[PDB]
């Protein structure tokens, strides 16, 4: 929350829709993580076949800056909602209001040229505690197109890689939902078909020195971009209505 | 010809206060002691505090169980604040299985005698459905400063699972550590100081133990001076 | 922009504080003196200190005397190179006086001094503006008490020249010129009796009397340095904000 | 848990700062005046009157 | 109305209390300023510029 | 649990000596080189000239006949003297001097209780035909720094008018100051390597100063440690 406020907050945190606004008074019937199950009131209820009313939530999805937006309940089982009452924040608001950000006690002081120009020196209280941690939702694209030498594959072989890479993703191919891979790990095994090898007379020589078997296929699977880490939290597949659906599909 | 502190009285104010004197100082030693403690106290007590937690039927940590009323990314966030004091081992591995409709308090975990909770009214989640269940398998280690989860990754050794939910550990028993050294008085003489170091522990550890496990970091870091290798 | 307000604030002088009067033996024990905690880091003393000058082809010579200083240029006195005379390390070393007492070390010895003199300044401004506490609050910027009657007349007073239009007794080109005239009297008249309360704000006392000084005004300590912004921007957070002008260009 | 530095003020003059990092301490003087009033339980009679 | 919220605190009214160094452990001299300001944190990451 | 002590403690000279050491423990590289430099600068044991008896003189801002500087400058002359005592603990020296010249310290009397490190440091220079300088200089032994302005204060030794006080330094060190900076063990780069630089006014070498004041400290620490 803003520690010191202007007031015109609850109107920026209700008119935007990132606030679950309950839609008709009444008493909440079941909590939960992504489900509030709203029981209407008397008065307020239709003339025939009313019933109650539901509303949904949306847990961990990706905004256009690839931040997270995701949304919490905010009461318990009981409380009278009434018309126009939160039921569920955002990101970034809380009970209602808008809070931006984090607020901390500040001070001051010019501190040994640690701060000389307008920049900041932070406390190790405000990494330990987690205030400042925000989470970002990449989203990484894997097509296997039908070229004209025959079509790609998303085959879990790959040639010449160690099962140091393909640890992580299962006998279909695609990686699994939870394992946590980091930089250069592999995600989706993809292999393109390639002829036209005419390879160099050193290195032919280097083949029949201890058999290597050339490639009848390239490798161009979907790694994970360099400096990157986190846990692969869900997957879709997409296929053209006529082609199989394998195992994972 | 010089004098040596002795400790005194330990006003156990609450649970989680505590205030230590230490009474007969020279003159000139206040400020001395107490700075070269309290730099000492808040960064070096060793804790044992969680370090990766498991529930039963969830594969990461932005998934959200059905029954519960918090997101799993909140359920980790409430276990790092979790002050336990293992006595025997070096490390546990404790555990917590609770069904119905009620809040989850850190009370419920299984009961053995050398983990000992000391925040049982603590609060972990909440249960919202009769059907409802959680069970998780929690770790507790020993340590000290603080080890986040992605620096204490580089010593994985292969972490086959892909249910361990792993959290970052801040290992530290101490909280703030105030001190105000003031005009003790002997019997006969003109200017003898007193500290008074006021302390807060999370629950954890004793105030006459950090004292005594807070000289001795400093009194065998001294001998590297006491003899000049040159 | 922040050393500059260190050695500002390392080479002023308090007009009784703790330790004055006595007389120390050199820059080494004027230091001591202060971290252990007896003199003021500003507190006017007399040191011994051996200057050296190039007089001959190239050589150096000594001339040990008692200058009449106090604790804080003692201090900063050790970092200035040999061939360098106390008369710069002495004034009250604001922001123009720094960017000269290089400029002498670069005429003078060269740049393999100047390199190395120009590092001991920044380890040690930003050192000694560390444990000063130079902070800013909102009752370091005094607002003068004569503000209501400045501003109150020339309230009256151009009320006065309006009906001098009434009736005609002036064209409109000497009724503008003539209000826009009496405002910069009062807008001057506000300067004038704001700086003349943050300068010489404090007063202290001797032993006997009181005797004024230069004040420690925080926010005037960053104006009188050239650290950071001048009288033309604190005449704003404590005395009247100007006159502006509209898209046209006219007032 | 921060240091700002106090030569950003005298330049540009958003004395902004300066005043809701005050008003945001008193009201964070409250937060430990009912802290303390709510931790040894005083009363539902106390708490009303402050 | 500020300082009247701060004397109920039983906060210094002036709003600058002396604060002690870290390191050494003296007092800084001329008292600091403590507040609670309210920062942000804008997504200029340092690990999407370089 | 487990803790870092230091290996490659280089160690300098040029009596000052510009000590390093390394590597300390995250954060151990300000509490020791804090808790040090408060002690020799604030408490060690150690001898100093206290009072003089000017022969003639019986007040500062008088003067003495013959001598060039003045008697505000002859006691700068004598707060920086170098004296060490192994038997006595109140010794009072007689310095009365004739001739004309530079007159050093080593025309004090040489009595078996005192030894001098630094006879020709200047204490006047006289000029012709006076040939008369004779003081009684009084060193007794103590700990730390004491002005003489906080003395005659609370006086209670009460001397006549004209039994000169001077400013005494007891501690045997002149200057010390540390200075931290980063360092690495070839795999972790929260470390730190300590950097003292001391001097001493003859009487006792550097580093032979920085042992016997982590023998002080580690002295205060001994009811607590096990």
């Amino acid at each position: 929350k803003p520690l010191v406020g202007t007031g015109m907050e609850r109107a920026v945190a209700v008119d935007s829709g990132v606030t679950a606004v309950a839609k008709r008074g009444g008493v909440v019937q079941y909590v939960d993580a992504s489900r509030i199950v709203i029981k209407v009131n008397e008065d307020e209820m239709y003339p025939g076949e009313a019933g109650i009313d539901i509303y949904n939530l949306t847990k961990y999805t990706r905004s256009n800056q690839n931040t997270c937006i995701n949304q919490m309940p905010c009461v318990s089982l009981g409380e009278p909602v009434e018309r126009g009452d939160v039921l569920a924040d955002g990101p970034s608001t809380d009970l209602g209001e808008l809070a931006l950000g984090q607020n901390m006690r500040v001070a001051f002081m010019p501190w040994n040229g640690y701060n000389f120009e307008d920049s900041i020196l932070v406390s190790e209280r405000v990494v330990q505690e987690d205030r400042f941690t925000t989470i970002h939702i990449q989203e990484l694209a894997c097509v296997s197109r039908d070229t004209k030498l025959g079509p790609e594959e998303i085959t879990a072989d790959i040639p010449n890689v160690g099962e140091a890479a393909l640890s992580k993703l299962d006998e279909s191919g695609i990686v699994y939902i939870g394992a946590e891979v980091t930089g250069g790990d592999i995600l989706v095994g993809k292999v393109t078909p390639k002829g036209e090898t005419q390879l160099t007379p050193e290195e032919k020589l280097l083949r029949a020195i201890f058999g290597e078997k050339a490639s009848d296929v390239k490798d161009s699977s979907l790694r994970v971009p360099n400096g990157v880490s986190g846990t692969v939290i869900d997957v879709q597949v997409f296929t053209r209505d006529g082609v199989e659906k394998d195992k994972r599909a | 010809e010089f004098l040596k502190p002795r400790l005194v009285d330990i006003e156990q104010v609450s649970s989680t206060h505590a205030k230590v004197t230490l009474e007969p100082l020279e003159r000139g030693f206040g400020h001395t002691l107490g700075n070269a403690l309290r730099r000492i106290l808040l960064s070096s007590m060793p804790g044992c505090a969680v370090t990766e937690v498991e529930i039963d039927g969830v594969l990461h940590e932005y998934s959200t169980k059905e029954g519960v009323q918090e997101d799993i990314l909140e359920i980790l966030l409430n276990l790092k604040g979790l002050a336990v004091r293992v006595q025997g081992k070096d490390e546990v591995i404790l555990t917590l299985n609770k069904s119905g409709i009620g809040p989850v308090t850190a009370a419920d975990i299984t009961h053995d005698g050398d983990v000992e909770i000391v925040k049982p009214q603590h609060v972990i989640c909440h249960l919202t459905d009769e059907n409802a269940s959680i069970s998780m398998r929690i770790k507790v280690q020993r340590g000290r400063g603080y080890v986040p989860a992605s620096t204490r990754i580089h010593s994985e050794e292969d972490e086959r699972p892909i249910g361990r939910l792993l959290v970052d550990a801040c290992y530290s028993p101490v909280e703030r550590i105030a001190y105000n050294v003031e005009a003790a008085r002997v019997e006969q003489r003109t200017d003898l100081d007193k500290l008074v170091i006021e302390m807060e522990t999370n629950g954890t550890i004793d105030p006459e133990e950090a004292i005594r496990r807070a000289a001795t970091i400093l009194a065998e870091q001294l001998e590297a001076f006491v003899d000049l290798r040159d | 922009q922040d050393v500059v307000l260190g050695l500002y604030y390392m080479t002023r002088d308090c007009v009784n504080a703790k330790g004055e009067g006595m007389v120390l033996t050199g820059p080494k024990e004027a230091e001591r003196l202060y971290r252990s905690g007896l003199a003021s880091l500003h507190a006017r003393v007399k040191v011994r200190i051996t200057e050296y000058e190039k007089d001959a082809n190239g050589e150096l010579v000594a001339k040990t005397s008692l200058k009449d200083t106090t604790v804080g240029r003692a201090i900063l006195w050790m970092i200035v190179p040999k061939g360098l005379p106390y008369s710069i390390v002495n004034q009250a070393l604001g922001k123009k006086a720094i960017s000269k007492m290089l400029n002498t070390c670069y005429r003078i010895l060269g740049l393999k001094p100047t390199v190395i003199f120009a590092d001991q300044i920044m380890y040690t401004g930003f050192a000694y503006a560390a444990r000063s506490g130079a902070s800013v609050g909102i009752d370091d910027m005094v607002i003068p008490e004569k503000k209501h009657e400045i501003i109150s007349e020339a309230e009256a007073e151009v009320a006065e020249i309006q009906e001098q239009f009434q009736s005609g007794l002036v064209t409109a080109g000497e009724r503008y010129n003539k209000v826009i005239d009496i405002w910069a009297a009062a807008n001057d008249r506000v300067s004038k009796a704001m700086m003349d309360n943050l300068q010489t704000e404090t007063v202290i006392n001797r032993d006997g009397q009181e005797e004024k000084q230069v004040s420690f005004n925080s926010i005037y300590m960053m104006a009188d340095s050239g650290a950071r912004g001048s009288a033309a921007q604190i005449r704003q957070l404590a005395g009247m904000r100007g006159l502006m002008a509209k898209p046209d260009g006219s007032i | 848990d921060i240091v700002l530095n106090p030569l950003g003020v005298p330049s540009r003059m958003n004395i902004g700062q300066i005043l809701e990092t005050h008003l945001g301490m008193a009201a964070k003087g409250i937060g430990d005046k009912i802290n303390a009033m709510l931790k040894q339980q005083q009363e539902v009679a106390k708490l009303r009157e402050f | 109305e500020i300082k009247e919220l701060l004397k109920l605190g039983d906060l210094p009214t002036s709003g600058q209390i002396r604060l002690y160094d870290g390191r050494t452990g003296e007092q800084f001299e001329r008292p600091v300023t403590v507040g609670y300001m309210y920062m942000l944190k804008l997504n200029h990451l340092v690990d999407d510029k370089m």
